[PDB]
Formats: structure tokens, C-alpha cells, sequence
DNA sequence: TATATGTATGTGTGTATATATACACATATATATATATA
DNA sequence: TATATATATATGTGTATATATACACACATACATATACA
């Protein structure tokens, strides 16, 4: 019986490095939400005070999370 | 490489007729429908047991899905 | 990591309300906060209300405003010692904790907690669980459990209201996705489109063992069968529905839909809080759902039992009249209330405190073949066959198991291994309650009910017998008859008053010389001097939803528009004869109404017997035509 | 490093490789070496194949052919809308210059005295009122001009018997008189611009050119949101 | 169907509700997914889209230059006008 | 040992054809899994 | 034969997503098949 990677995932440029602790994971619910987040994290010079992909990532929650409080 | 990916070769929609491949195999039809709602219609139709005493049934008739649109072979051979 | 601070969230608006002119909207984060804000208003015909299901409904000029202030709206979670028991209650493997918490409503939020959250931007996990998750679980109970008056859920009540309105003009059929778009547009359905189409499909099915015994719609196409449990219908692209118009006409009377409390969504009304049918339709069908905390399961009753009980309650010269009222006062049972055996050929037995339903086999030793001819209630065929195929203790006696069933009648054929009828009886012992073959071939089941409904004004209610549901249902229909008769009485007096001034204006238009006058001001002045009553023409012709105090409070506060939009077509003598005879019919109807408001045992007791007979003949006609109403 | 609507792409080169790009990806006078390296041109190659009215493929060679095929359809459509407008205006003048004199004469015509609408239609036809098709004069939907002047003078007296008593006042008479004056002026304008050069309806299509152009400008200024 | 639907007031609809309208009143005899995709791509407006003068005003997430307009929302989210 | 030279794949656009899948929620039933008895 | 687990199915009303085929043609990437030789 003993005998790919992440799906819909956009890493940040600074994940697991020298400034790893100051990065966020914006986990969204589906893919239309990730379309909104991709629209909004790419305000280039129209939002100098907002975040971008230098310190933010994206991943989808797949709908409804499985609970672990009753499968353990 | 084939043996690594032979497990994914070994799920089609197929209702076998009772007499497919036997002594009366040439008496049998294969009603190749186009989707799954069509198979719902055909399975409704082939089970009129006494409302259609002169009709067909699954003793000599099968069903299979054509999967939408058939690939052509004339451009791929 | 929840202690040190690792788990965070944004906080976006669910509702924005835009005023004309102002470039800042009013934002709401909860639905009941919007409803409480909106019902306090006086006119909402210069505002626009937007509902945002999902983040992708936000267009560009507001995502820019949401992301100029991104770090301003991220909140961090803290937890205390009062939180571990709440996670075990809300998400643990036992429901009794969840039942006893989930009966009470949501507890609102104090000013100190709200100022602390909106100032320092940290959220207690327990304070999140005792508002947001509890509000979710109460809303899920409301969506997934039926009311006990009409017997239907909230989605199916939206489907019924939008289907009465959709097939109004002519009853032409539409595709399921087109009708779904209609009922999601006009009934303010705020969810996805796939589950609505699934509910429209399953709200129209009719076969032996379906959920609904008396469906709202006639279904035109392929709507699935017994043999897969209705799971093999067509796609909504293919199949169609139309309204079963005479059953909906007789069961849900149209002049009673004006008198019900309605669900207001986004400012304007959507559907009733509940329908009140002529018969107790909550106990007349099948059903089995889970929900949050509770479970819903019903088995339908006989039609003749329910007709006997309602006709014994209402009709005054039935022999079981006062004795049934005694039994309602003391909650004892007299007339029997059996399960329904319609469209089922097997047999039903009561052994203690439960009912059991049995199949039907046909033993043969000439060819060692048992011919199964029926399954128990609500048992699909292919699931039964695969269940009888997986069990290894039963497979040791059979050679081959073959199906020959039609689309509406079971006929399964087993084949036994040679000389194996004898070894079944010592292996599968015969009790008094079931046979050895029925132990062998899985041919009985128990009818075990969970009568957990929702009530008006929300919240769970839980009954112990079907008699309790009937006794809780009857007074609502009683008072609704009293309401419709008093409303009709007021409207008839006011319409007599209206048309017996049209008659005298037609008689005096030549002496009055209306063409001589200048505009509506001088005409209304010269009509006020000759003894014409000022009336409110719109409220008299169409009293849509007006209560009787509203109907006699703004009726005498109008103008002479009733008399001024008269066409010259109707100044003729045949029109005079027509209006005088319809005034005579209206005042005869008024005498009949004020005589109906007095009778025994309560007002409106003969009209309800007539409607029982009408619903009965419509059900009989529908059962004969295979629910096609040809 | 792109924006939502603006491109910004950043490559990095390993050291001492620009000169290898220049000598290895050669430069013609149609495209640069850096554009040959970075895929930075394409051809605007057309296949002008449309369908025609009454079905069937048509294949053009240049965009001038498509423009020159387009123009006469719009020209003839202006001509037939002006013919339709002229016909409807004459018919509505005829319709209201019976209603106004009925308001003037119904005080002593005394239609309240008659039994039903057949006697009323008889006595209305005995004083010179024209029988009209009121539901097609007031709403010509998809009627061509032949079936406009073919079946509209062959109706009844519904235009004159379905008047509300609100209409019999003096201000309503005044408003109908000025509305008759405005329709008469518009009929004069329609017959004046049916005869213009080069083809009928030549200034109207200039005005619609101007309106479409400023609507396109106002839509481009608001990111096609029309604020 | 859009001129017929939005006649009374220019109130927004969803994509699947407007698609149900234009499949009912314009006698469309095909599937719903292709009609909704056609409505979505008829409403889009970005630098490099097919339409330079679109019929509709799109309200929601209608995709960008970067994925070629293939990164819009589902038809239960986005609106047209 | 470089060169051409004729082979074979491979996404991509609009309008069509036919399908697939994860999750929550309650409760009654089930079929095999397991101690320790020995 | 017993007391005891831990995983397993189905119902309605909800939350999220996946995938095969046709049709034309300009364009991109992969050899490979020779033909002088070397």
C-alpha cells in the first residue's frame, strides 16, 4: 500500500525570508474573491498607502471548511 | 510510464443489455444517446412493461453516452 | 497563536444605502439592523439599497474606497477562559448542548463592548461565537425547517408566491431556469441559482414515494422516477413547469392572500410570513432533513382522517361535534389519524408505540425463485439492490439477482443456490413482528417521526403527536375567515356609497352642464355644492392590503375623481340599467355577509365547509389524471 | 509590477549578455534587436468575412467596401421614417379636428339621452363625424404605410365615445387647440425636409452624428460608467 | 431583450436573471451557460477588450487586461445595466 | 558537423454540444471492527 | 457469546468550485531527415 503543489495560490515576494514575519496571507473563500483581491492589491500608484504583493499572498478556502472538532 | 499511469486507465455511462455477447448477440441494438438526460428518457421508455407490450426492452437493447460532440478522425490520422 | 495574535479578518459592508445627492452612503453589517433602520423610515423612494453577497459584487469606485483604508479595517482575535466550552457547544459532537442553547435568540451587544471593539480593533472569540455563529445557526434553522401552518420552507414559499404571480395572465409553461430567474428577481432571493433550480425541480415531482403528495406545479418533461429516488431528472435547460391552477385556487384562496403578514426585503414586500391553507397541509406530506441542532421527519396522514376531523370540528350537525371540542379542551384522541397508504400496495402494522411498513414477496419452490413485488415506504430500488448485494451473509444463498421493474411498479427477481430454502429459516429466525424472508430480504422499516417545526415570529416548536399540530393549526383559519368577512363588509358598504352617486350624476349631467366650467377646481367646487360625497376612488376600486382602520380612515378624504373619469360610453341607458342591477346585487351580497358574520359555532362556518368540498374534488380530479389535470 | 490597467514588466539579465543579444538576434529595419528578443511586435492581419441580409456569406477586401455598402441602407431608412411620420401626422390632425368640435357641440348634442352605443354611432355619423380606427392612429406599431392608409379610415366612433368627462373642460380644449397647432407646424416641417438635397433627411442624420459623437465622448470620460 | 427589459426603470439585474429574461422573451433555443458567457463578454470594458463601445454598463468584477478578460466573476455576483 | 526540410504537435478566439465536485446541518440505521472471557 | 470502540449512509436547504467535444487559421515550439560534407 505504501508502494503537484498548491492550487489557486499566489505567494508573496517575501515569504519565508529575512522579512518573513511581516507578510500576510489573505485567505479568500473562492475565486471571484481572489479576482477582487487581485484587482485591489495592484493599485500601483493610485494607492501609495495600500498593500501589494510585496507583503501579501492569496489562497482559496474551497467553499466551506471541514471541521476538525469532530473528526479527531 | 504506462504502468505508473495504468491505474487511471483500468467511468462511462453504460447499461448492458441482458443478451450482449452471447448466443443471440446479433439480435441486439445499442441506443447510443448523446448525454445523461437522454438516457433518462430512454430508460423511461424501455421500461413500459405492459403499456407497451410490442415495444423493446433491456433484453436486447443497451445504452451508452456519446459524450457531447464526437471527435473527428479525418483530421487526426 | 490565537493567544499571541495570528488570526485576523477584514470587515466589509453587507448593505450600502445611497441617498440621492450625497456622496457618502450609510453602511450596514447585519440584515436585521437594516430592517430595523428601514421600518422606522417614512418613505424610501429616494434611496437605493444594495445587497452584497460575496466580495465580487463591489465595483471599482468602492473597492478603491475599501482599499484606501485597508489597515483600518483588519481586526485581531483574542480569547479568554470563557471560550473553550463555547467551541465545544457550537462545534462538538453532541447536540443536546446545541439544542438547549439554540432555543433562545441572539443577545445584543453592549455599548462598552462595541466601543472597545470599534476603538482598539480586537475581537473576543466568545463574543464572536455568541453573536455571529449563533445568528447563522438560527438563520439556518429558519431556512431548513418547515413552518407548521403551510408546511413549507422559506425557499418553497418564495417559489409558490412567485409562481402564483408568474402564471397569472396565461398558464404557459416555461423552462426551469427561466422561472428561477423570475422568482429570484421578483421575490428578492439572495442566494445562488443552482439550489433554487433544484428546489423548483423537486417541488414539482410526482411519483410513488415522492416527497410531495400534492405538488404546487405540473411538471412537463422528464422529472425522475422511483428507481433512483428522483435523482435522475433532466437538466433545467430541458424540462418545464406550469402552475396546477385549480388546486392552488381552492387550497390557497386568493382573497386570503391580502390579509397575511408579509416578509419585507430591502424595503418592499416579498412573500407572506406564512400561508394558511384550507386543510392542514403540514401533516399531509413526507419529509426528512437535518438542520442545526434539530431534525425534521414526517410521514403523511390519511386524507379521509383529516377530512373527518376538520368536518367534525366545523360542521354543526355532525354527531362528533361537542365531543371533539371536549377532546380539544383535554387533549385526548377520539377519531383515528392513520398513516397514508395511497400509492402503496404493502401493509402497515402497529406494534407498541410505532408503525411498521412491510414489503411483499412471492415464494416459489418449483424454481427456487422469490419474486419481490414491492419495497417499503420511500425505499429506492437500486439502493435496495446494492444493499442486498453488499451483505456477505446474504450473498451465500443467491446465484443471481435481476431487475424487471417498470417505471412505476417494483418487480425484482432473485435466484437461489440449489436446495437453500431450508437453511434460511434456521439462520434468519422468525419473530412475531417479521417473517424469516422479510428478515432475509430487508422488507420492513419503522416509521419514526421527528415533529420539529418553526412557528410564527420565528423559533423552534416541537410537538409530540400529529393531533397537537392539527389543534394548533385550526384557530388561525378561524380568525382568518372572520377577518375576510369583516373586510368584505366594509368594502361593500363603501362601494354602495360610491356607485349610488354615479347613478345620480348620470341622471343630472344634463341639468348640471359640466362643459361650462373652467378646470377641476371649479368643477369640484360645483360638485361639492350639490351633495356629492368626496371619495377615495383608488382605495375603493383596489383595496390591496389596507386594514379596516386604514380603509375607513382614508376613504372619506379624497376628491371627485370617481365621477370625473366617467367615459361618455357609460352615460347611456343600458349602462344605467347595468349599474342599478349591480348595486342591487351588491346590497344583496351585503345582507348575506352580515348574516354570515353571526352563525354557529363561529363566523364563517359554512364557507369553510364549501371550501373543504372544493379542495376534495380538486384532489380527486388530480389523483385521477396522474396529476396532469387534463 | 503591473497595475490594474497599466503594464510594467521587469526582466533581469545575467552579466555580459546584452552584446550577445545584439550580435545574435539581428536587426532589420522593420524590427529592433530588443523587440526581436522580447516579442514586441505583431501584424494587424484581417479576414473581412461577414454575413449579408437575407442570408449568406459575403467577403470584402478593404474597410472602404464595407462603408460604401453600409451607407444606402441608412439613407433609405431615413426616407421611409419620414414618409411614415408624414402619414401619421395627417391622420392625427384628422382625428383631433373632430374631437374638438365634438366638445364644442356635445352640450346640445346630448348623448346622455340615447339608449345604447349603436343609436349614438348612428347620430354621430348623421352629423359628419369621420369613422376612425382609434387603436391604430394613436399607436402605429408595425404597420406599413399601405396598411396605415388602408385600414385606419375604416373603424368606428370609439375615439369619440371613450372620452372622459375630465376632457370636457375649457383648459383641455385650449390644450387640444395648441396641440393641433404644434402638429400642423410639425407636418409643415416634415414636408419641408422631405424635399431637401442630396437625399430626404440629410440634416437629421447630421444631428444624429453630433449626438452619437458627444455621447461617445461623455462615455470615454467616465470610464464607460456614465456618471 | 435589454431594450425591452430595462424600459420602465434602468434598475440593475444579475447576469443569470437577465439571461432568463432574454431567453424567455426573445425565444432563445439553446443552453444557459453560453448565453451568460455572451452577456458577460458583451458587458466587459478594459484596454484591449473586443468591444470599444459596449451595449451595457457592467457593475462588479468584469475581468482585466492581464488574464484576457477570463478572470471575471460568476454570473450570480456581477450585474449589468 | 553544420544545415535546411519536411514532418509532427499545440494553444487561441466565439458559439455551440454534453457532463463533473467540495462543504454545513440532525438523527436513525448499519456493516463490520474490536476486548477479554476463556 | 459477549461489551465496547471507531468510521460510515441518507434526507432538505444552503456554501463554494470542476470538465469533455466542434469549428478556422496565423503562430509558436519540436524534431529529423537528409546532403554537402567532415
Amino acid at each position: 500500500l505504501q508502494s503537484v503543489d498548491v492550487d489557486k495560490y499566489t505567494r508573496a515576494r517575501n515569504a519565508g525570508g529575512k522579512r518573513a514575519q511581516d507578510c500576510m496571507l489573505l485567505a479568500a473563500e473562492g475565486d471571484s474573491a481572489l479576482s477582487l483581491l487581485r484587482t485591489g492589491l495592484t493599485l500601483g500608484k493610485s494607492n501609495p498607502s495600500g498593500p501589494s504583493f510585496d507583503f501579501c499572498g492569496m489562497i482559496s478556502l474551497g467553499g466551506v471548511i471541514m471541521n476538525a472538532c469532530k473528526k479527531v | 510510464l504506462q504502468s505508473i499511469s495504468k491505474k487511471d486507465n483500468h467511468v462511462d455511462k453504460y447499461t448492458r443489455a441482458r443478451n450482449a455477447g452471447g448466443k443471440r448477440a446479433q439480435d441486439c441494438m445499442l441506443l447510443a444517446a448523446e448525454g445523461d438526460s437522454a438516457l433518462s428518457l430512454l430508460r423511461t421508455g424501455l421500461t413500459l412493461g405492459k403499456s407497451n407490450p410490442s415495444g423493446p426492452s433491456f433484453d436486447f437493447c443497451g445504452m451508452i453516452s456519446l459524450g457531447g460532440v464526437i471527435m473527428n478522425a479525418c483530421k487526426k490520422v | 497563536l490565537i493567544i499571541h495574535g495570528f488570526v485576523k479578518r477584514l470587515l466589509t459592508p453587507l448593505i450600502r444605502v445611497y441617498e440621492k445627492g450625497k456622496t457618502m452612503p450609510v453602511e450596514f453589517y447585519y440584515e436585521q439592523e437594516f430592517d430595523a433602520w428601514a421600518k422606522k423610515q417614512t418613505s424610501l423612494a429616494n434611496h437605493t439599497v444594495k445587497y452584497y453577497k460575496g466580495l465580487a459584487a463591489h465595483d471599482t469606485h468602492e473597492v478603491k474606497s475599501m482599499f484606501k483604508h485597508f489597515d483600518n479595517m483588519v481586526y485581531t482575535f483574542t480569547l479568554d477562559d470563557s471560550a473553550k466550552e463555547l467551541f465545544h457547544i457550537y462545534f462538538g459532537g453532541e447536540s443536546e448542548l446545541r439544542k438547549r442553547e439554540l432555543c433562545t435568540g441572539v443577545v445584543p451587544l453592549t455599548e462598552t463592548q462595541t466601543q472597545s471593539i470599534h476603538s482598539v480593533r480586537r475581537i473576543p472569540c466568545s463574543l464572536h461565537l455568541q453573536v455571529d455563529t449563533k445568528a447563522y445557526k438560527l438563520d439556518a434553522i429558519e431556512r431548513q425547517i418547515p413552518n407548521f401552518l403551510d408546511g413549507m420552507t422559506r425557499a418553497r414559499r418564495k417559489i409558490l408566491a412567485g409562481g402564483v404571480k408568474c402564471f397569472a395572465s396565461n398558464n404557459r409553461e416555461r423552462k426551469v431556469f427561466q422561472f428561477g430567474g423570475y422568482v429570484a428577481d421578483h421575490m428578492f432571493y439572495h442566494h445562488g441559482d443552482m439550489s433554487l433550480n433544484t428546489s423548483i425541480i423537486k417541488a414539482a415531482q410526482y411519483y410513488p414515494g415522492s416527497s410531495h403528495l400534492y405538488p404546487v406545479f405540473i411538471g412537463i418533461g422528464s422529472f425522475g422516477s422511483r428507481h433512483l429516488g428522483g435523482k435522475d431528472a433532466g437538466s433545467p435547460r430541458y424540462i418545464s413547469v406550469q402552475l396546477a391552477s385549480e388546486f392552488i385556487k381552492t387550497m390557497f384562496p386568493a382573497e386570503d392572500s391580502w390579509l397575511l403578514p408579509y416578509v419585507f426585503e430591502d424595503g418592499q414586500r416579498a412573500e407572506p410570513e406564512y400561508y394558511v391553507p384550507v386543510l392542514p397541509l403540514a401533516i399531509m406530506e413526507y419529509g426528512a432533513n437535518p438542520s442545526e441542532g434539530w431534525k425534521y421527519t414526517t410521514w403523511a396522514r390519511q386524507l379521509e382522517d383529516i377530512l373527518a376531523l376538520v368536518r367534525a370540528y366545523v360542521d354543526k350537525d355532525n354527531p362528533k361535534h361537542e365531543l371533539l371540542h371536549y377532546a380539544i379542551k383535554h387533549k385526548i384522541t377520539i377519531l383515528p389519524l392513520r398513516p397514508s397508504n395511497y400509492n402503496f400496495k404493502g401493509h402497515l402494522k402497529r406494534f407498541g408505540q410505532y408503525y411498521y411498513s412491510y414489503g411483499t414477496y412471492v415464494i416459489s419452490e418449483q424454481r427456487n425463485i422469490i419474486t419481490i413485488t414491492e419495497l417499503p415506504l420511500r425505499v429506492p430500488t437500486v439502493a435496495y439492490i446494492e444493499s442486498i448485494k453488499k451483505s456477505s451473509n446474504r450473498m451465500t444463498f443467491i446465484e443471481e439477482i435481476i431487475d424487471y421493474s417498470s417505471s412505476e411498479t417494483i418487480e425484482i427477481l432473485v435466484k437461489l443456490k440449489p436446495n437453500s430454502l431450508n437453511r434460511i429459516v434456521e439462520e434468519f429466525k422468525e419473530t412475531e413482528e417479521q417473517d424469516s424472508i422479510e428478515n432475509f430480504l430487508r422488507l420492513r422499516n419503522c416509521l419514526h417521526s421527528h415533529l420539529n417545526f418553526v412557528k410564527p415570529k420565528g423559533g423552534i416548536i416541537e410537538f409530540n403527536t400529529y393531533y397537537e399540530i392539527l389543534y394548533a393549526w385550526l384557530p388561525y383559519r378561524r380568525e382568518l375567515y372572520q377577518k375576510r368577512l369583516m373586510r368584505e363588509h366594509a368594502v361593500l358598504k363603501l362601494r354602495i356609497i360610491m356607485e349610488t352617486a354615479i347613478v345620480r350624476y348620470i341622471n343630472e349631467s344634463a341639468e348640471l352642464n359640466l362643459s361650462h366650467y373652467e378646470d377641476e377646481k371649479e368643477a369640484s367646487r360645483i360638485l361639492s355644492e350639490h351633495g356629492f360625497p368626496p371619495l377615495n376612488h383608488t382605495l375603493i376600486i383596489s383595496p390591496e392590503f389596507a386594514s379596516i382602520e386604514e380603509l375607513n380612515q382614508k376613504a372619506l378624504q379624497g376628491c371627485y375623481t370617481y365621477i370625473l373619469s366617467l367615459q361618455a360610453r357609460e352615460l347611456l341607458i343600458a349602462a344605467k340599467t347595468r349599474r342599478v342591477e349591480k348595486i342591487k346585487k351588491m346590497q344583496a351580497r351585503l345582507d348575506k355577509v352580515e348574516q354570515l358574520l353571526q352563525e354557529s359555532p363561529f363566523p364563517g362556518a359554512s364557507v369553510w365547509l364549501e371550501e373543504i368540498d372544493a379542495v376534495e374534488k380538486a384532489i380527486i380530479k388530480g389523483r385521477n389524471t396522474q396529476w396532469k389535470f387534463h
